[PDB]
């Protein structure tokens, strides 16, 4: 299936976490196409800034065979 | 994943038309080649581990790559390279069955050249390993089937190189 | 396609292709000649199937062609016939693929809320595909009409 | 003897007192030397099953008498009349909203459920829609999210399960180690995290051919999150064959919730939500809905392996009500023993 | 205490009442004994296991 | 769960022996009955929603169940009952394809009686609904397939009762 | 079997059977007679394949029956042939079922841990199964052996 | 319980109409089959020990069930299995002469699954015993009466499975 | 990461030899320095918060950052900066005990510069804060371990800037 | 090293170095003289332990040196002793560094699929390292044998 290569930064707003939080603060990721809407909405209601997003796999305008 | 059949369907859908004779001829060619594809896939699955072991034994073992100071010295790196070669064999078998290398472009050739350049993986040594796998499979599954397997094999070799 | 589904199942399980699906690929690759015979029959006779099916749908459920209905007027009935042409084209794509994944990736996902937005009764769309199936099965050969009608009534079941 | 079931809590109480005082002969004598036995069967008539049509059936022991008049009554070993008569007066029990059988055993691995047919012990109770089940938090009792909803992300130090995170750096994250680096220390940490995530999804360790090596090397390269790795492990066909297909649908939903959130479902709201997801779209959709739920994101980040956060009271009773691991001050008066005052005076 | 109309106990598959009269013949005496065994033991144990 | 073939295989494996003649006869019987099962599954998958529609209109519409105070009064109760009918019809189709009612024990009837007893669901009304499902299914699917579907839906009714 | 696998997949996607899987069940139903013939020949000759493949295994790997080996001894060689008979019976079950899930459930899940606890070389057991497929291919007709060797192939892929 | 006549009259009473067009056909088919069904009942009741004898001899004897470690090892368990097969034959006769399986639903299948799962009785071996029952009755009474008994015996088999 | 001992093991593994004389002299040198490293690490761990407070007092207090409009104004941002200085001091203690800065290479400086550029953190101000940390630690532990502490802290400076 | 393991544990617990593990590092530094003298004795006497441990392994399990085995032949025996000398070098690295994690990451991760591909008996390799433990305990003093036996038994437990 077609995948999204995304990169975003999410800050902490409620607590000062005393453990190492850089890896889940800033990350580059591979999310699926059907889960990308809910993942983006989750991090974006969380309040992060997404810096980059591309189609890692697949091609635009694919009528069939994208899975 | 794009195969010959889905390529025919998508090439029909981009103009919205039905299937003409021009799209019919390549589909008939795929239907003619599919029996040889299934036979070659059965032989490759029958000897999947032994091809990898024999090509590793006569291609890179007891050399400077597996010597200390080489990339393939450590047992972790050795198991990683064995997993990589098994993945290349299995996904090239997938491409041989599907009739297209889009599975290689979408699953294997997605951010691997930069990963190998970052990790210092020897491109020439992987080329030699791919050629050893290709010639062992060409010796094992047959002449025409081995050459058709080697089409996807040197396509993914040129993609990774 | 069937080969595409077998490839993605083998890749998801991280293994080579199973004996059963290899035999399925072999039998499909032998029966592709009969599948393309069904395909060329449907593409040659595509217009009379959709015309008779649209007429039978219109006489069966006249609330579509009635004023206030979803297709009031000749251009909207022509749009409905164009949608039936699209569904017949997707059925031909299904019978050449050997699997229903082209109909999923073009004309099945989101079709319920699609026709909810359009106001089109998807049960009447299912009735139209039933009329297309029965006119096509009456037209072409029965042993091949069973193979065509399997994909036809999968489309009917997903419509309903 | 009487051809009917027990009729009231006081009747069960009286005849239990009789059979405790004098045993089976006293119980039999008290049954036959009764006004009801002499009224119904007299002296010469064989007793008969006074079912639905023989007489007027009272509206209090209906299902219990219906199960008792079946021939499979001597295979229900759990007493059904006294339990229902007590639970009639008492409020709703600690039980899953779809029945007592829907509650798995709170063990390390294995979706072990009570079976309706094998040794019947079904205990229905009318749970309505908005009926939250009281759950016992593994960590601090203050950090229960019922009264402290901002403590969902708090870690249970020394009170609950061990928390596995990607706090350590994954190997090959940067090119600061410009090749070589044969004693790179951090890879056992992420391998341990992978094994712990595998254990959490499938409670016991897998075999050699079952591991998702593509997902493992994707997490080791950093392409996917711990959240995505847990999603792929639960979406794997092994989870389908092990815990979804061989079980009843709501049982599998409950076990999936306990594995993927460390928590039993609160009740009919979450149960009906995941049941509707299972009916409309399916098992993969249930998995991704449970992972993409807001409570999952609050409890665990993108780097945290799920852990057992809440228990049922019955499960906590199984864990901490045995002979070992039960404290001296749980349900017992503790007398402060002391050296006696005469011994203290006798000590020079 | 309860009440039941005399139409419900006219269609609902009445129980066969077995009463041991002292003068009864062998067939109905054994029928009453077997019915008593079925009542006490939920089955015919003297037929199944003697 | 298991089908007839896997039931024969599991029985022979528990016995520890190979497939004898009676096992081959039972397998030949299932292979004889397979085509009707496949076409019946195609018919039911075609008419999945409509069988439920005419069954609930045959048994439960304009009755005390859908009247106020009944257990199908509200829209969520109607949706849950339609969901239950879809579950019963799909799992009966699965049992018809397998030739065995083991999937009904594993997936459906393992705790559904206690579930309905806790929910307050009238199992008499569900039994009449599944009888209507039997009648509408046997109207559309034929005679022998109607017998098989009736056997498995009566198994569902017996598990409920 | 393939029917159980298709039902499990359809339940996983919460849908009825796709017509591709209906076609695969139909084709398995029509072609099961050849599988029954293969299984009948194997259970008729089941001592002969074990006999010849055990002989060929003791020729090619005499370290197995050498002292210090896993199968050194009369009872140990008896248990070796017992394992060969087990895998032959499993191959007959897989040929009958048309799908390799009974073989996977009975004798391919945890086989690595089992033979690791027993100290048995898994590649040598794979060599024994490969020699069993050689003897069975010699015993059967060409197309039947080509179809029946794929279950042996899955056993080889899982064990080696 | 109910029979075919009660089912017909209940369906017509739920409709509120008379026995119009197909209820009469079902009743006349029932009364046409009835005298031969009574004759088959006479034969089965007369020979009833022989059917369970040949069934246990055909299916369950000389097996792991009868050898030590099995569920038919002790004499009490053997006599209980004989009584269970007598129960199955007698209630199959009851359902065969009633024309409906409601007697099997309310007096056999209501608790058979739970008593066998609690006891540990092998479901597959019980199914094989009932299959031996149905072929022995088909041999001893006839093909048509054998099938008329065997549909209810297969209903009991489906209730087991 | 790698310390001095595992760096010696790395140098042994690249050449594929045992431990020669120079490597053992390096290990004895590390064993000699380990006493001062442990004592300095104990001093920093005992005085962790005070170093941060004197550094932020001599560097960042009464400035445009802690005035409104700066990046210190919110007390959440103040606690974040104090936690960042705690992180830098703790990883500096880790590198001082290890004898190598590979811990800072792999964990802290993996994305710190770009995430500070994304969040608007002033790199010059935190560089001066790290310099203040270095001066406070050099005053606290003396020049002896303070030279290695300054080496690791201005390695953090060079990596961040 | 245990200093790196302590850094990793303190970073995982998000804290500084505990006084107990700092005193552990102190004891490591003080005992480092004996901890390196054991490494120098093993390096100096590294040949004869390999040779007679290999001979004891070969007479204990002669199947691997028997024809048809993995280690049969001059070249295979030579590379078997080469792997034994490599693992002796890993044991020397572990007993100088004080921690078993460098051994676990340089030679002992992936060793199962390594020797599964190679056909090497992992139980025979564990027996070889066991005989190396016996030879080293014979060649060194009792307390030094006890402190080397922890690393040796770590290798044994991770092998099997
Ligand atoms: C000599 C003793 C008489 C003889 C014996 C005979 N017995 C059978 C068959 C069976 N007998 C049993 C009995 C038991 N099995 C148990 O476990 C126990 C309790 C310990 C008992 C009492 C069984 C089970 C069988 C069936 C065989 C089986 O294991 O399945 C036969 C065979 C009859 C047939 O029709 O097969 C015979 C011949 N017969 C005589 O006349 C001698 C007096
Ligand atoms: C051969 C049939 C298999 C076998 C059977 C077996 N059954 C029992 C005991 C019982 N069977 C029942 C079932 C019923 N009682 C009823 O009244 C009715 C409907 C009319 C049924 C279906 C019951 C209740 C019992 C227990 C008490 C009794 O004997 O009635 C046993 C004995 C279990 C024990 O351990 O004592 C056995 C062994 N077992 C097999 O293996 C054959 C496949
Ligand atoms: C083998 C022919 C030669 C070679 C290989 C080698 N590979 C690795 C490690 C990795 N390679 C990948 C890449 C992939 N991910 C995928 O999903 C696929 C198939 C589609 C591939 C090919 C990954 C993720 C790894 C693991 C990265 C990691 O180190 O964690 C290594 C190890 C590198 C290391 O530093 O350990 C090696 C050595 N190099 C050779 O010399 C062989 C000749
Ligand atoms: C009348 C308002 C509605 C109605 C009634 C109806 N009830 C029955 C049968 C039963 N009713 C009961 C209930 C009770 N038993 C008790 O002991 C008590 C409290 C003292 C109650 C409330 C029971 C147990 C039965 C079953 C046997 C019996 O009559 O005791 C029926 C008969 C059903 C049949 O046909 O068998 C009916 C019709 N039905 C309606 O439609 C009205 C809304
Ligand atoms: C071995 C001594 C005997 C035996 C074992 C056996 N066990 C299983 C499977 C399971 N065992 C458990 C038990 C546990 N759950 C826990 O939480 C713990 C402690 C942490 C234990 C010990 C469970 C849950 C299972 C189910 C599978 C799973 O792993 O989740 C089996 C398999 C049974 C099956 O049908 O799969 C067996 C055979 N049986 C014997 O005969 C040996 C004497
Ligand atoms: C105080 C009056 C007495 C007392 C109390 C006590 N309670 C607990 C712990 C728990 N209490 C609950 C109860 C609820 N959870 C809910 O959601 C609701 C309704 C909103 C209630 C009433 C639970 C679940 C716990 C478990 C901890 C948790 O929060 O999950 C304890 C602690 C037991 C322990 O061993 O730690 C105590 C001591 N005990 C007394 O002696 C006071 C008289
Ligand atoms: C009228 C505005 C439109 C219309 C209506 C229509 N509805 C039905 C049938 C039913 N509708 C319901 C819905 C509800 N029942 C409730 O109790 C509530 C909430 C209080 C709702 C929303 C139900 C249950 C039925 C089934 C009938 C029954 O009560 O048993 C029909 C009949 C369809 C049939 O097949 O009989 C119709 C025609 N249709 C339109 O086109 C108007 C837009
Ligand atoms: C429809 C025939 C009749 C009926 C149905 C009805 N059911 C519910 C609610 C539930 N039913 C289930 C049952 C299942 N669990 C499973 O795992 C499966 C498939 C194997 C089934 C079928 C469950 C779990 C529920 C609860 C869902 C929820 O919590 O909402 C209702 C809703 C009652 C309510 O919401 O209070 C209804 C109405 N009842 C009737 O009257 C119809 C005749
Ligand atoms: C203090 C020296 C200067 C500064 C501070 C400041 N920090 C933040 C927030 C974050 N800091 C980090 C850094 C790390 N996380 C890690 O895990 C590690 C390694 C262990 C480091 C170094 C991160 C990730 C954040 C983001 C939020 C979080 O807590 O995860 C802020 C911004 C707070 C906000 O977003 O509102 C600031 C301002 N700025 C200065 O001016 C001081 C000189
Ligand atoms: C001897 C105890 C057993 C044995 C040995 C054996 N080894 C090989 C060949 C290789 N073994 C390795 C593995 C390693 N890589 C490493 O970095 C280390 C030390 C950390 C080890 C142990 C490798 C890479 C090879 C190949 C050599 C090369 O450099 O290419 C063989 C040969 C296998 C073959 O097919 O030729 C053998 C036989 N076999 C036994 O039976 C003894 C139990």
């Amino acid at each position: 299936m077609r995948m999204f290569r995304i990169t975003a930064c999410v800050p902490s707003q409620t607590r000062i976490r005393t453990q190492r939080e850089l890896q889940n603060t800033y990350f580059t990721k591979l999310v699926p196409y059907d889960n990308w809407f809910r993942e983006q909405q989750r991090i974006m209601k969380m309040g992060g800034k997404i810096v980059k997003v591309e189609l890692a796999t697949g091609r635009p305008g694919t009528n069939a065979g994208l899975a | 994943m794009q195969d010959a059949i889905t390529a025919v369907i998508n090439s029909a859908d981009v103009q919205g038309k039905y299937l003409d004779g021009a799209a019919m001829d390549k589909l008939k060619s795929y239907f003619a080649s599919g029996e040889l594809r299934v036979r070659a896939a059965s032989v490759i699955s029958a000897n999947a581990a032994t091809i990898v072991k024999e090509a590793v034994a006569k291609s890179l073992l007891y050399s400077d790559v597996t010597r200390p100071g080489g990339n393939m010295y450590t047992t972790r790196r050795y198991a990683a390279c064995i997993r990589d070669l098994d993945y290349y064999l299995r996904y090239a078998t997938y491409a041989m069955l599907a009739g297209d290398a889009s599975i290689l472009d979408e699953r294997v050739l997605n951010g691997l050249k930069e990963t190998y350049n970052s990790l210092g993986v020897p491109i020439s040594s992987t080329v030699q390993a791919i050629q050893a796998i290709k010639e062992v499979t060409a010796s094992l599954v047959g002449a025409d089937a081995g050459k058709e397997m080697g089409v996807y094999l040197d396509y993914i070799c040129s993609g990774l190189s | 396609s069937i080969v595409t589904k077998s490839i993605v199942n083998a890749d998801a399980e991280a293994r080579y292709l199973s004996p059963g699906e290899l035999d399925r690929i072999k039998a499909f690759v032998t029966g592709g000649a009969a599948r393309l015979r069904i395909a060329e029959t449907l593409t040659g006779s595509r217009e009379t199937i959709v015309k008779q099916a649209g007429d039978r749908l219109f006489q069966k459920r006249p609330d579509i062609v009635s004023p206030g209905g979803n297709a009031y007027g000749e251009e909207m009935t022509a749009t409905c016939l164009r949608d039936m042409d699209y569904y017949l084209r997707l059925v031909t794509y299904g019978v050449v693929s050997g699997d229903v994944t082209p109909i999923e990736e073009i004309g099945l996902v989101g079709v319920r809320e699609m026709y909810r937005s359009l106001g089109t009764p998807i049960e009447a769309v299912a009735q139209s595909v039933r009329e297309m199936k029965e006119v096509a099965s009456g037209l072409m050969s029965s042993d091949d009409a069973a193979e065509a009608s399997a994909y036809f009534d999968f489309v009917i079941g997903k419509m309903s | 003897i009487l051809g009917r079931g027990p009729s009231s809590r006081e009747e069960v109480q009286k005849y239990f007192s009789i059979v405790s005082s004098g045993g089976l002969p006293a119980l039999v004598d008290a049954l036959v030397d009764s006004q009801e036995y002499a009224d119904y069967f007299g002296e010469e008539t064989v007793p008969y099953l006074r079912g639905l049509g023989v007489e007027a059936q009272e509206c209090r022991n209906w299902g219990m008498q219906q199960d008792l008049f079946s021939y499979s009554a001597p295979f229900r070993k759990v007493p059904q009349f006294i339990t229902t008569f007590a639970q009639y007066d008492r409020p709703l029990p600690d039980q899953h909203v779809y029945g007592s059988g829907n509650d798995p055993l709170e063990i390390q691995f294995g979706a072990i459920f009570p079976k309706e047919t094998r040794n019947p012990s079904k205990r229905p109770a009318p749970f309505n829609k908005d009926t939250k089940r009281i759950l016992i938090h593994r960590g601090p009792a203050v950090n229960n999210q019922v009264g402290n909803p901002s403590a969902v992300g708090e870690f249970p130090g020394s009170l609950g399960a061990k928390v596995f995170r990607l706090n350590g750096g994954l190997p090959g994250a940067k090119v600061g180690k410009n090749t070589g680096t044969s004693v790179k220390f951090g890879e056992s940490s992420t391998q341990a995290l992978i094994r712990a995530a595998y254990r959490q999804v499938f409670g016991r360790d897998l075999y050699e051919g079952q591991r998702l090596s593509v997902a493992e090397i994707q997490l080791e390269n950093g392409d996917i999150s711990v959240r995505e790795f847990i999603k792929r492990l639960a979406k794997s066909e092994l989870f389908l064959k092990l815990y979804w297909a061989p079980h009843y649908v709501c049982k599998a939903i409950e076990y999936m919730h306990r594995r993927l959130l460390g928590r039993p479902t609160y009740g009919r709201q979450e149960m009906n939500q995941y049941f509707d997801i299972a009916s409309k779209q399916g098992f993969y959709a249930v998995v991704e809905a449970m992972i993409d739920s807001k409570e999952y994101s609050d409890a665990f980040g993108e780097d945290t392996v799920p852990y057992e956060r809440y228990l049922t009271p019955g499960g906590l009773q199984m864990r901490s009500a045995r002979v070992g691991s039960l404290r001296e001050d749980i349900g017992q008066r503790v007398d402060k023993e002391v050296t006696p005052r005469f011994v203290e005076l006798g000590q020079v | 205490g309860l009440e039941l109309p005399q139409s419900y106990f006219n269609a609902a598959a009445k129980r066969q009442k077995y009463a041991m009269k002292p003068g009864l013949s062998a067939l109905e005496k054994n029928a009453v004994i077997k019915a008593a065994y079925r009542q006490i033991f939920e089955r015919d144990i003297t037929k199944a296991y003697s």
